[PDB]
This record gives C-alpha cells, structure tokens and sequence, in this order.
DNA sequence: TACTTACATGACAGGATGTATATATCTGACACGTGCCTGGAGACTAGGGAGTAATCCCCTTGGCGGTTAAAACGCGGGGGACAGCGCGTACGTGCGTTTAAGCGGTGCTAGAGCTGTCTACGACCAATTGAGCGGCCTCGGCACCGGGATTCTCCAGGCGGCCAGTG
DNA sequence: CACTGGCCGCCTGGAGAATCCCGGTGCCGAGGCCGCTCAATTGGTCGTAGACAGCTCTAGCACCGCTTAAACGCACGTACGCGCTGTCCCCCGCGTTTTAACCGCCAAGGGGATTACTCCCTAGTCTCCAGGCACGTGTCAGATATATACATCCTGTCATGTAAGTA
C-alpha cells in the first residue's frame, strides 16, 4: 500500500528543478531510485499526470497533454 | 553381331535419362564438344536434388495426411530449407503460393 | 497423330517410386518438376560455358561440371553432389 | 448486440488463409480484360492463350507478393504496422530497378 | 473496340488479398493506385518482352513459353509452364 | 618474346577522335571501355543465343539482335541503336 | 588477278570492325550460324553506345578542364544518365568512385 | 582557444572531399594480408597477384560504399542519420543475401 | 606465415573513409565489427569461387581475372581488369 | 494520518462462431495398359583438344631502413536516437446491394501449327594483305608545389521580446 | 495590476583556417611512329536451314443466359503514426602520441605461360532395337457434402489498486 504514488510523483518533480521541464524518462527513473515497478504501472503514472495536469497544481512547459515535459507552477 | 543395348543410366546406376541430359548439352549449345562424364556428373546432381526434394515434398504431404503431391508441396519442401532457398531464392512456384512465415512483431500479445 | 513432346516425368515418377513407393503426384506438380530441372540444367551448362571458355577449353569434362556444381551448389549440398556425382562416374567408367 | 472483431485479427485470420491457400488471388476475366488493353498499346489486335493468361496471372500476383515480403521489411524497419508508398518505393530502389 | 481502364479490375480488394498474401496487416489508401501502377510498370516490361518475342516468333497470339522466356530475362524465372 | 594480348585500342581511340578529336585518355579508363564493350557484348551475344534457342532457329540474323536489343536496350537507345543497324545492314548489302 | 581488300566495316562505314566481332561470335559458341547483318549490326549498336559514352565523357572533361580522360569521367557519365544506369545497374568501374551524391537530409538547415 | 568545427560538418567536408576524390580508401597492405588470411583457411600457399588485389580491393570498396548508400536509405526511411548494424541486416534481407 | 586477426586489418578509419564515400555522415559503434563481418562473409564468397575458378586452372597464384569473373557470376560485374 | 469507500483497470469466466474435425459420394484425373517410332546406343573412325615436361623470366615473395601519415587514444560535448503519449486520424470490419465475373453452353474462323519446295544464305579452305597491336621515346598535359581570396564556419555584440521580479 | 530589469534568441557584423585559384616547376604516360604478324577478306563451293505455299483443325474469339459471391460503399469502432520535449549517452571532432605502411632498394625463385609431343577422348554416322510418348481407359482420393469440437476471443461480471473523503 503507502502513500499515493501522485506523492511521489511530486517530490520527484520537485527534487531536480531543471531551467527546462522534466520529460517523462528522467521523471520514470526518479521513481526507479525511489523505488516503484515502472514497468507494470504505465497506466497508473498516465492517469495520475492527467490530474495533477487537468488540477492545476502543475503546469506543462512546452509539451501537449501528458507528451512534453513539466515543471512546478508559479506559486 | 551387335551387342545388347544397356543404358548408361543403368550403367551409372542412374534413374535419370544420361542420353536426353546429353543430347541437351549437344543441341543446347554449350561448348563444341562435351567430356563424357560431365553428363552423368550431371545427371547424378539433377537425381540427388529431384530426389531429395521429394524427400520434403513426400515427408511434408505425409505430414498434410494426403499422399499426392500438389505444387503447395514443392513450395513447402524449398522454402522449408535454407540452403535450396539460396539456391532458389528468385524462383516462383506455379501455384505454390508463400511458406508461412509470419513475422512475430506484427503477431498479436 | 501428333510429334512427341519431351519430358521428364517418367523419371520423376520413377525416383519418386524410388524414394517413396506409396505417394502420388499432381500434373502441375509434375511440371513444376519439369521446370526446376529445365532450369537447374540450363544453370549447370551456363556455368560450365563460362568455364570452358575462361581455360580456352573446347570441352565440358567431369571436372568442368563438377567447378560449376561448387560454384552453383551451395555448401554441402554440394559435397553430397559432388560425392553422388563421383560414385556415379565411377560406377559408370567401371561398365 | 450483434458481434463484432477487434481491428487485425480478422486481418490476421486473412494473412493465414490466403498464406494457406494456393489459389489465384485475382479474378481472372478483368486480368485477361487489362492484359488485352497493355497488349492493344503495343501492337494491334493481339490474342492470348489461355495459358499465357495463367502464367501472367500467377507471376503478376507472385511479383505483387515479393513486392509485399519486401514491404513488411521495411514497414518493420519502419516500426510501424501501417504500411505507407514510400516504404514501396524504398524496396523498389534498393530492389535493383 | 478499344478499352481504357481495366488497371481498376485489378481490384482493392484483390489488392488487398494479396498483401495479406505477403502478410500485411494494415494497409493505408495510398499504396493500391501505386501497386496498380507498378504493376502497369511490371507487365509493361514483361509484355514488351511478350510482344518482343511474339513479333520475333512472327505469331500474333502470345504462348504462355513467350511469357516464361520474357520472365526469365528479367530475373523472376517462372515454374509450372516451361514447356 | 611475349604473345600478343588483342583489346579494343584503336577503335575506342578513332570513335574518340571523331566524337572529340581534342580530348585524350588515360590507360585505365581505356580498360574501362575495353570492360564496358566485352560485357555488352556478351549480354547481347547471350540473349540472342537464348533467343536462337526459343525459336528453334539455328542462326543468329540481324532481327535477331534487333529483338535483343529491345529487349536489354531501353527505349530511346535501343531505337536509335535500330537505327543505326538498319542504316548500317543497307549500305552493307549496298556495298 | 584478284580483288583489292576491302574490309566489311568500311562497306558499311562503320570503324568498329566488323571482321572481328563476326568472328568472335563464331567462336563465342552462340550458335552454329550467324546472319551477315548480324554482327554488321552488332558493330553498329556497339559504335553508338561508345560514341554516346565518349561524348558524355568528353563533356565531363570539358566540365573539369582536363584534355584526358579518367574513369571518374566515366563514372560520371554513367550515372548522370538514366538509361545507362539502366544498362549497367550492377556494374562495377574501377577507380570511378560514386556520383555526388549528398541526401537532402544530410544538409544542414 | 583553438577552432572547432560542430559535430557533422567536419564529416560532410569529408563527404564531398571524398566524393571529389577517386583513391582507395582501403590500406593496401593490411587488405593484402586479409585477402591472403582469407585464403589460407580455404586452400594452402595461395600466392595473389598485385592487380588481384587491387581488383578486390575496388571490389570490396564498391560493394561496401553500395551497400553503405543502401544502408543509408534504409536509414532515412527509418528517420535517422547514423546507421546501424539492422539497416545493413535490412539491406542483406531485402537485397536476398 | 600463418596469419591470425587481419579483421583488424580494414581498421574504424578505413571503415569510416568507406562510408564518408559510401554517403554515410554518422557511424556506430556497433557498426564497424558486423561490417567486417559482412566484408568478410562478402570475400568468403567472392575467394571461394575465384580459388575454385584457379584450382579449375590448375593455377596456384590468384589472377584479377579470375576475381573479376567471380564477381560477374554473382552479378557484380567490374570493369577495369580485363574483364 | 490512518481508515473507510467506490470506481478505473485488469482478473476471471463463458458462449458464439469460424475453422478444424467425424464420415458419405461420385468423379475425373491419375494411375495404368497398348502401339510405336523416334530416339538411345554400339562400333569404328577421324581427328582434334588437352594433359604433361621444361624453362624462364618476370612477376611475385621474402627482407631491411626511415617516415611521418596514419592509426590509436583521450576528453569535450554537441547532437542523434528515442520512450512514451496525446491527438487528430485514417483505415479495418460488419453488412446489405449490385453487378459483373463465374458457370455453363453454342459457332467458327482465324490463327496456330504441320508439311512439301527450293532458294537464300552461311560456313569454310587457300592466298593475300593491310590494319592493329607491341615497343619506345618524348614531351607537354599533368603531377607536384608555393602564396592570396574567397568561402565557410564559428564567434561576438546589439536589439527585442519574453520572462521574471517587486511595490 | 502595472512597472521594470535581465537574460536569451535571433539579427548583424567580425575573423581566421581549408580549399579554391592562380602562378610556377619537372616528369611521365600518351600517343605517334616503327616493326611485326596474324586475322580479315574474297572467291568459290557445299550444303543445308528456313521462308514460302498451302492446308487443317483447335482453342480463343464471339456471343448468350442464369446466378451468387465480388465488391462496394457507408457506418462506425477503433487501432495508428508521429511530432515533440526533453533525457541519455555516444560517436565527432580536436588534439597528442606511436607505429608501421609506403617508399625505396635488394636478392630468390615459383610458377604462368609457352612450345612441343603425344595420346585420350569424343562427335559422327549407320544401324538396330527398345523405352518412353501418344492414346485410351478404369477408379478411389479427394472435392464436395453434412454434422460436430474446439480455439478464440471477445465480452460479461468480479478483484484489486488506488484515489478520494473523512473522523
């Protein structure tokens, strides 16, 4: 069980903080240091970026919906 | 007194023709004169590879449980082996339509 | 009547009885056969053209066909052709 | 609700049946029909044999199917499962033509 | 008399069939025209040959030994009609 | 003492000269062309035995040659080697 | 008391002799008989190939300023026409290297 | 600092350098002692002449730069510039080698 | 006089000069062992035929000749070496 | 923050259907019997190509002494390959309609194709020759070298626009 | 919310090395001439191959009628390529270092090639005869038909993970 993997998602996100957004390859292997089965939650990671997109707690740099690379809101 | 006529098929041992290979060679034109074994040498090559060729082509129609043989079984006797495939890789089969061969990406999961 | 039109399905059909007594074949087979030895033999006799021709040679000899067969024949293949091919000149040159 | 199959597999269930069959894929009358009009573009009232329609036949529709072996390799090579021309025409150029 | 598009005989479908022939699985709507005309291309070569031979041999009906001879010199020698 | 070894010198040479009477050759694209005329000579030679062959005529005519260059030759090459060939076989029987 | 010799080619006003392809054909085993016009004709079709050749090379030359020419002459004049890479498709030429030929992609921008 | 041209330029200069030049690219030496260890394994004592080769070293040139052309179009088919070892696989495959 | 890794031989430079003639801007790593390999399956074939086409000679030295007909027979005809 | 809850996404199960799986039948193509004659060989002969010894000489093979070009290696790094993923998207698939191919059915004649002629033509030997190739030189077109111009290719300052920060 | 500074992306101007590009120098391979020789030519004959002429007889041309799958076009689910934004890492490029390839030179002999001799071998031809070709004809393997099992596969309902609300 644990915490929701959004959670980690966030922390991950937050951890690098590049000029530029973070695409999705250094993002998957934020979550294999972490820890989690990146393989078998391809669907899982997919819907959590479609919410915490569509929420409006993160905002999307260049990309279009969950293409692209993201990086942290304003405030 | 003239001898009795053998055949140089059955001289070589050979089922096929050594007299029409010859002739062949004779009349098709191929250098001004023909060494005499080069027709059974040859002969002896076209018997070993019809042969073995319906060695697959019987094998395989026994593996379809029918016991003539269609051009699907000639096709499914060369394309089933590698080293006819080299040698018969620009040639079609009337009717003999394609080996199966399915590549495997395009197969399902 | 009609002229006699040449083929080899007799000899088809006999190493066919040969290697497999119990099976049949089809006509379309049988000239599928026909052309797979119409065009192995035309090969064969390219090869042993240009062979003859490269060495000057005003004939086709044993060891002509045979280079032709290493150079047509694929692999061993070839060596069983080659080994067919030299059991049946010698039993041939022992009359 | 009447029943219905997924995109492919019917696809696939025909690769397998006509890779199975032997038969002529085309039919045989419009095939004779468009010979006869290449042929008329060439020389005036030409016949055919039967046979010579048969061999035509099988060798117009093997040719089309080594064009097609040489088509999924690219296609493959291309990573995709939707064929395009330019992956024809590739086969073509590196066929030799 | 004269006819001017029978290229359209050889159907979708048909080409469709013989895709699925080669294994295909999907196949977009710009490769049938395309096919159809390399196939114009292809007998083009071979009829050429055909008629070459045909006018060469003085007949005025193609044989099917015609059609094995021409596909012969291009490469894609054809069994089941030598003869 | 050394045999003589026959090529295609002077005549690639004289069709040069009249083609280009200011431009030379080098030794090397000369074999190029010696190369070149031998293998067309051999697809035409080649193509109308084959043809010989078909036919079941025992001689090569100059219909022949004319059919073989439709064949290997295409289109406006071929045709103007036909034209050439007919100018050529009238003022040889002419002469 | 007999004729002055007079060759076939000057008869048909050709410089490629005619003598000498007649009789390498006999002697190059293609048939039994040849027709005169034959190798007439073959000398023809052979003489516009190398006049065609030796002005597309002499062109080449022109085009690189050097009076001589080089199998990259050559190689030039083959593949900047169409229907000889039709006839020599699969024909190698010493020392002609490749025609320039840089793919639109490979360009920067 | 010392000039320095980007990543491919130097490469396209050589591209139209060598497409510019005719000369062997391949070593002689070295292809002469593959030719004869080559030739070793198949039959003993094989002696080659210089013009031999020569020819195979033109030879091996032109059917490498043939099929590097090849592997290339296999390549831009595949929306890449660096080749890899499946193009050439591709070109063996399609070509029937 | 025996000889061991002449794979070598053809070296990554000669390998890359090949394919800066061979149109090829970037190279792969992977590309110049299986290369080699392919150059040498490519030799294997052509030595084979022209080494049979001497030994049909009776010949011991190697001749372009029979090199240059090795590789017409496989439908790689050269031009240049008395061919 | 753990505990509880309810829905998206797979887990598990099940029935329709197309293709494989069980015989029944009748058919004609395939297997088999018959006349033959066209073709397979046997023996002698003519004669011709090719196998083999010698040798020689020339072209290849074996060997050495430098030489940097070339091969090899290492680091900086820009660039190529690409994993995935929405997003428009184009095509597979189901299914009634249509029509034109398929089946099956008749006249025939024009054309494929076999047969007698005799001519057109080609193949081939002796003599003769004259064009075409080996040898050699010689020389200027080309192989090699030295110095500006331009072209290419990276670099750098300026402007604007965008982006971020604060009152 | 409006002002404002700062930094990068492109515009714009600069700078220096690689190769044109232009002039200068020797040298080698082109080709022109000489010698040779052998192959092309011609006349004439022998022989024979194929177009011509004529016939004949068979399968495609031509036409005609019934039928149901070909196909075809629309609907609609639904699988698809692909640009793209990075990220990963990987050869490209620019050096330095090292070494053996190239050049130049030298000695050896291997065998490629040529000539000569000789004899092994093979087409030709008449003839005799015999084995597969032509042709005819019976007949069970399968081509078709009818009833049945299972993949299969897609779909209906549960399990679980997980996101969301809450004490």
């Amino acid at each position: 069980s644990g915490p929701p993997v959004s959670e980690l998602i966030t922390k991950a996100v937050a951890a690098s903080k590049e000029r530029s957004g973070v695409s999705l390859a250094a993002l998957k292997k934020a979550l294999a240091a972490a820890g989690y089965d990146v393989e078998k939650n391809n669907s899982r990671i997919k819907l959590g970026l479609k919410s915490l997109v569509s929420k409006g707690t993160l905002v999307q740099t260049k990309g279009t919906g969950a293409s692209g690379s993201f990086k942290l809101n304003k405030k | 007194a003239r001898a009795k006529a053998k055949t140089r098929s059955s001289r070589a041992g050979l089922q096929f023709p050594v007299g029409r290979v010859h002739r062949l060679l004779r009349k098709g034109n191929y250098s001004e004169r023909v060494g005499a074994g080069a027709p059974v040498y040859l002969a002896a090559v076209l018997e070993y590879l019809t042969a073995e060729i319906l060695e697959l082509a019987g094998n395989a129609a026994r593996d379809n449980k029918k016991t003539r043989i269609i051009p699907r079984h000639l096709q499914l006797a060369i394309r089933n082996d590698e080293e006819l495939n080299k040698l018969l890789g620009r040639v079609t089969i009337a009717q003999g339509g394609v080996l199966p061969n399915i590549q495997a990406v395009l197969l399902p999961k | 009547k009609r002229s006699r039109k040449e083929s080899y399905s007799v000899y088809v059909y006999k190493v066919l009885k040969q290697v497999h007594p119990d099976t049949g074949i089809s006509s379309k087979a049988m000239g599928i056969m026909n052309s797979f030895v119409n065009d192995i033999f035309e090969r064969i006799a390219g090869e042993a053209s240009r062979l003859a021709h490269y060495n000057k040679r005003s004939t086709i000899t044993s060891r002509e066909i045979q280079t032709a067969v290493r150079l047509l024949l694929p692999g061993e293949l070839a060596k069983h052709a080659v080994s067919e091919g030299t059991k049946a000149v010698t039993k041939y040159t022992s009359a | 609700k009447p029943h219905r199959y997924r995109p492919g597999t019917v696809a696939l269930r025909e690769i397998r049946r006509y890779q199975k069959s032997t038969e002529l894929l085309i039919r045989k009358l419009p095939f004779q029909r468009l010979v006869r009009e290449i042929a008329q573009d060439f020389k005036t009232d030409l016949r055919f044999q039967s046979s010579a329609v048969m061999a035509l036949q099988e060798a117009s529709e093997a040719y089309l199917v080594g064009l097609f072996e040489d088509t999924n390799l690219a296609a493959i090579h291309a990573k995709r499962v939707t064929i395009m021309p330019k992956d024809i025409q590739l086969a073509r150029r590196i066929r030799g033509e | 008399k004269v006819l001017r598009d029978n290229i359209q005989g050889i159907t979708k479908p048909a080409i469709r069939r013989l895709a699925r022939r080669g294994g295909v699985k999907r196949i977009s709507g710009l490769i049938y025209e395309e096919t159809r005309g390399v196939l114009k291309v292809f007998l083009e070569n071979v009829i050429r040959d055909a008629v070459t031979y045909t006018e060469h041999a003085k007949r005025k009906t193609v044989t099917a030994m015609d059609v094995v001879y021409a596909l012969k010199r291009q490469g894609r020698t054809l069994y089941g009609f030598g003869g």
